[PDB]
RNA sequence: AGGACCGAACCGACUAAUGUCGAAAAAUUAGCGGAUGACUUGUGGCUGGGGGUGAAAGGCCAAUCAAACCGGGAGAUAGCU
RNA sequence: ACACAGGUGGUCAGGUAGAGAAUACCAAGGCGCUUGAGAGAACUCGGGUGAAGGAACUAGGCAAAAUGGUGCCGUAACUUC
RNA sequence: AAUUCCUUGUCGGGUAAGUUCCGACCUGCACGAAUGGCGUAAUGAUGGCCAGGCUGUCUCCACCCGAGACUCAGUGAAAU
RNA sequence: CGAUGUCGGCUCAUCACAUCCUGGGGCUGAAGUAGGUCCCAAGGGUAUGGCUGUUCGCCAUUUAAAGUGGUACGCGAGCUGGGUUUAGAACGUCGUGAGACAGUUCGGUCCCUAUCUGCCGUGGGCGCUGGAGAACUGAGGGGGGCUGCUCCUAGUACGAGAGGACCGGAGUGGACGCAUCACUGGUGUUCGGGUUGUCAUGCCAAUGGCACUGCCCGGUAGCUAAAUGCGGAAGAGAUAAGUGCUGAAAGCAUCUAAGCACGAAACUUGCCCCGAGAUGAGUUCUCCCUGACCCUUUAAGGGUCCUGAAGGAACGUUGAAGACGACGACGUUGAUAGGCCGGGUGUGUAAGCGCAGCGAUGCGUUGAGCUAACCGGUACUAAUGAACCGUGAGGCUUAACCU
């Protein structure tokens, strides 16, 4: 593909 | 059909007028009372003359119900409006001296004796 | 939903074994013409127990 | 566990301790710092003083 | 003593002289005669097995025909076998009537339970459904949590899930007769049974005296 | 689980069905015979008979009750007049299903519904 | 069924009275007080008939001393032993559960008088 | 007369749901706030990258912004995988 | 990126009921939205209703439910009147 | 108190019962007068609480209507 | 650290006893009740609201009790996101400042269509060997096992009085689970009626379409509980704690060393359900199959004609059976489904006509008309005559029985 996305946010974890 | 957080009228002239009961009174785990069962109530109303407060906490009897009372042959009595007499909470023996409405036969059993003398019809 | 490993020849014909179609291999004989048709349907010509109920 | 904010500690924790003397009814809370035992001396130090105070009001009064 | 087979025929009420009106049910009882007497020395134990009802004599089999011819009586709807109790012994071809239940007080009545389907876990084992608002996003009526975690790493055999409800063999006990009729070949029971209009019904002596 | 019940819902809302049934039984009066699909001809069958029915005897009210249905004056004109005198002898069942294999276009079961008819 | 019928018509009474629901009916019905057998009066207005054959009842409402008293009345049980009308009404309607709500001057109904 | 009130076009997205490999890389459904002005929009120009612009969020600058993209130093460098 | 539930400026614009370009049904006109047929399981969505209680549910009256229009009577604390 | 650690500091009201709220007590870790203080009519898809009506939110769910989910015919993926 | 989602809450639970109650006992500083402590016993149950995001805690009221812990302080490919930890902004403090605060408070997108094990169910093939139709026995496994209050005993024993038994029996309750619409209700967009706005049938009347089933009012059958019954046991065996009898070692004593008799909701039964895939594949009854041949590696071999038997399968009518399979009833020798007649129920005096009224409207025919899923009949229609699978009596060895 010519475009690959931003992933999914992730749990927070922090 | 009585259980928690239901106001009820008060069918004597004990004193108070909008009453809300906040326990059904006898086994744990119970959804609503019945006929004639022991139920635990808080004052929400009371009249200026009354013998009780605004606020005072107590045992009070179910006499009328909208849910309707079943006698044994397969009818049922349902009344317009709950309804109940005030207890004084260690023995029964109600505060009113004038009761308004009628009863219910059920309730007839060895300690309601002054709320059935009492009552005017039925 | 996302598998871990994939399954095997042996468990795609193990799962497509019971995806085989069953043929009916009951055709009848109609009464008066003799064509083949199914059970409780008419024929190509709208033959049915020897009438002509169709009318066409 | 302890209420308050800032760290997952405060989530595994506890680190928040409460200890009622029986014979005065006295109730000392701490949720100072991460740990119990830093918060258990500050805790016995607040239940000698209030045991203290109280009975030394009591002979003052008297 | 043994039991009878019957068919449910809708539920009634008789209303007594005081003024009780008890619902009853109408379970109908054909001549239930004995097909074959089971003994110790060819089983092991000692019973009968019995029929009711009446077949057309185009749907019985030969097989059944000659089981039948067996014991010469008239074919009917069916095969149930009961146990003795050792205080009677019963003959090949006996019409047993109703007048066994005019001595009994109480009956115990078996019969296939009206099938409700796949039912969810909510109507089959009485679950609490989970509050339908407050952000709740698809899990109304699901069950939730089936198992724990890592540590059993499995659902646990016997946990209560949703699938088939009815068409069981379930038995409500200790059913009061009511009235035992000869003329009309009835058997009035105190309560409910299980069991639609038409159904089966095994109403044996009440085994809790 | 629909213990003891009757209707086909044939995935549709009871308006389109109604409506589907109103013009499907007019086109079965008025050309005597159609071809459609299977449990549509079966609930057809519990709607054209009642319309039959209702003319079995002519009247003043009757005409504006079969007028209340089918919602057309040439099929409530060829009811109680051709039907009708017709129809007078057979009591009930008038109508005839013959299964005639499957569409090409969906493989759904076909069925021609007629009424016992076309001897003319 | 047959046999449901010959059930039910052995026990239904053949003297009940023919009333359409309205009417100001009057129902006396035995009560056993313990050692005593008293036929009560109960004196109302019909809202509800629900006819069910050998389980067929009416609601007979009553507006007593305070709020409105509700209580149905199996036809064919040996509880009951009077059913005499008093007054026919003429109410167009054979559910009258609207007239719950009222009280006062617009409970009362039109009498036929045909 | 009103940076007036309710409420359509229009502008924006406050709650909940549907979606969340969706009808669509921000949407729809049922309710919303403004709707004669500090409003909205079409057309055509001007301001541009250590800069432009900002009723000010360090936002936006072609779906990418605490320093856009394209091409070249450059096969930068990397005790790191 | 698609024969995509998104967006796109200006003009004409009727009948009944309606204060109204709202909304309900229609005229002129265009369409049935390029998968259908069955059965009416659990579960999911948009909904409708419900005995008795009326927020006891929940972090939270969140969501749902309820009021809602014209004419008339009357309208409290406070106030920059 | 958007301030406050000790603290759910103390009194009263509201509720049968209130770590929230209101009016205060001042013992102000660590308020404070243009990085403005105290009040303030009207206003706010603003934070919190209470009162009435109203209801499936709940007690405790039950049924029904359409769209999927189940089957058949045709086309036919994806993360991994 | 080329990713294991953590607190609290809702639902769903599982296990241990260091047992909260119920149960069986010992001591007591146990007159009885109510108690203190200890042992065995996990079979069952083990709160409702305010506050706080809070687990916890306090309060109010029950209860017989408001048990402790593990299971990633259980459970986010079951659910929110209140709090803790993204980006905005503020109060107080520190720092000249940018910024920081286990010091708050305001607000802030929580993805996934199930490949494998597991679980809830439901099917096909094959096996049990000649096949089929049924009926069960039964290994083994699963469900449940809670108890309050009142009365009799009995105001009895005990106790100066007050108070108040143990054991046993009966009734009525709460929760749980099962069953069913007989009663009462809810739903019942397939039944009837009222009414608003519009349109159509050339117009009145009447009816139909849309506007959430237009708004509602009821309401047939089914489903459902709030409605009604049922059950937790009684009894037996072996016991834990404990109480014992006889009884030596050890002239006594001793519940134990030999033995015997008691002794709990704990164990097995007894109550109910599944169940011979229990490959150990069980038992009984019945039905059906008794026709010739060649080749030959004379092998429990292969092939041809004739017959298809009991039974099963396919199709259709279908169901208070069901996602699909499967199960039940029927297929013309018929009441399985649809239609029709009558009854019942529900809505409630249809349309037309006649009369009164200027009119809306009112009355009589009429308590009519219409009736879905109900009941009892009626072949009126549709389930056709047939075709398909399944066979020529069934292997080896040994013993007892008749020849």
């Amino acid at each position: 593909p010519v475009y690959i996305p931003r992933p999914r946010p992730p749990h927070p974890r922090l | 059909m009585i259980q928690e957080q239901t106001m009820l009228n008060v069918a004597d002239n004990s004193g108070a007028r909008r009453v809300m009961c906040i326990k059904v009174l006898g086994g744990s785990h119970r959804r609503y009372a019945g006929v004639g069962d022991i139920i635990k109530i808080t004052i929400k109303e009371a009249i200026p003359r009354g013998k009780v407060k605004k606020g005072d906490v107590l045992k009070a009897v179910v006499v009328r119900t909208k849910k309707g009372v079943r006698r044994p042959d397969g009818s049922v009595i349902r009344f317009d409006g709950n309804a109940c007499v005030l207890l004084n909470n260690n023995s029964e023996q109600p505060i009113g001296t004038r009761i308004f409405g009628p009863v219910t036969r059920e309730l007839r059993s060895e300690k309601f004796m002054k709320i059935i003398s009492l009552a005017p019809e039925v | 939903a996302v598998q871990q490993n994939k399954p095997t020849r042996s468990k795609r014909g193990m799962r497509r074994s019971h995806d085989a179609l069953t043929a009916v291999t009951s055709l009848s004989v109609d009464k008066t013409s003799g064509e083949k048709h199914l059970r409780h349907h008419i024929t190509a010509d709208g033959y049915y127990r020897g009438r002509k109920v169709i009318a066409k | 566990r302890s209420s308050g904010a800032g760290a997952q500690h405060v989530n595994t924790t506890d680190s928040a301790i409460r200890i009622t003397h029986l014979p005065t009814g006295i109730v000392v809370e701490c949720q100072d710092e991460r740990s119990q035992h830093k918060n258990k001396a500050k805790a016995l130090s607040v239940l000698g003083a209030r045991i203290h105070a109280a009975e030394m009001a009591k002979r003052q009064q008297a | 003593m043994i039991g009878l087979v019957g068919k449910k025929v809708g539920m009634t009420r008789i209303f007594t002289e005081d003024g009780v009106s008890i619902p009853v049910t109408v379970i109908e009882v054909e001549a239930n005669r004995v097909t074959q007497v089971k003994d110790l020395a060819n089983d092991g134990y000692r019973a009968i097995q019995v029929t009711t009802g009446a077949k057309k004599a185009n749907r019985v089999t030969k097989p059944e025909a000659g089981h039948f011819a067996k014991a010469g009586v008239e074919a009917g709807r069916g095969l149930w076998e009961f146990r003795l109790a050792e205080g009677e012994e019963f003959t090949v071809g006996q019409s047993i009537s109703v007048e066994l239940f005019a001595d009994v007080k109480k009956v115990d009545v078996t019969g296939t339970s009206k099938g409700k389907g796949f039912a969810g876990t909510v109507k089959r084992w009485n679950f609490r459904t989970q509050d339908a608002t407050h952000g709740n996003s698809l899990s109304h009526r699901v069950p939730g949590s089936i198992g724990q975690n890592q540590t059993p790493g499995k659902v646990f055999k016997g946990k209560k899930m949703a699938g088939q409800m009815g068409n069981e063999r379930v038995t409500v006990q200790s059913l009061d007769v009511v009235r035992v009729d000869a003329e009309r070949n009835l058997l009035l029971v105190k309560g409910a049974v299980p069991g639609a209009t038409g159904s089966d019904l095994i109403v044996k002596p009440a085994v809790k005296a | 689980m629909r213990h003891r019940k009757s209707g086909r819902q044939l995935n549709r809302n009871s308006s389109h069905r109604q409506a589907m049934f109103r013009n499907m039984a007019g086109s079965l009066v008025r050309h005597e015979i159609i071809k459609t699909t299977l449990p549509k001809a079966k609930e057809l069958r519990r709607v054209v008979e009642p319309l039959i029915t209702l003319a079995k005897t002519d009247s003043v009210a009757n005409r504006r009750l079969a007028f209340a249905r089918t919602r057309d004056n040439e099929i409530v004109a060829k009811l109680f007049n051709e039907l009708g005198p017709r129809f007078a002898s057979r009591a009930g069942g008038y109508t005839r299903i013959l299964k005639c294999g499957f569409r090409a276009g969906d493989n759904a079961p076909m069925a021609y519904i007629e009424l016992v008819d076309r001897s003319e | 069924s047959n046999i449901i019928k010959q059930l039910e018509q052995e026990q239904m009474k053949q003297d009940v009275p023919s009333f359409r629901p309205g009417d100001t009916v009057e129902v006396k019905v035995w009560v056993v007080e313990g050692s005593k057998k008293r036929l009560q009066a109960f004196e109302g207005v019909v809202i509800a008939i629900r006819n069910r054959g050998l389980h067929s009842a009416f609601t007979v409402r009553k507006i007593s001393n305070g709020e409105g008293v509700e209580r149905v009345f199996q036809t064919h049980s040996p509880v009951v032993d009077s059913i005499s009308v008093k007054r026919r009404g003429a109410v167009r309607k054979a559910k009258l559960y609207y007239l719950r709500e009222r009280t006062g001057k617009a409970a009362r109904i039109k009498e036929r008088l045909n």
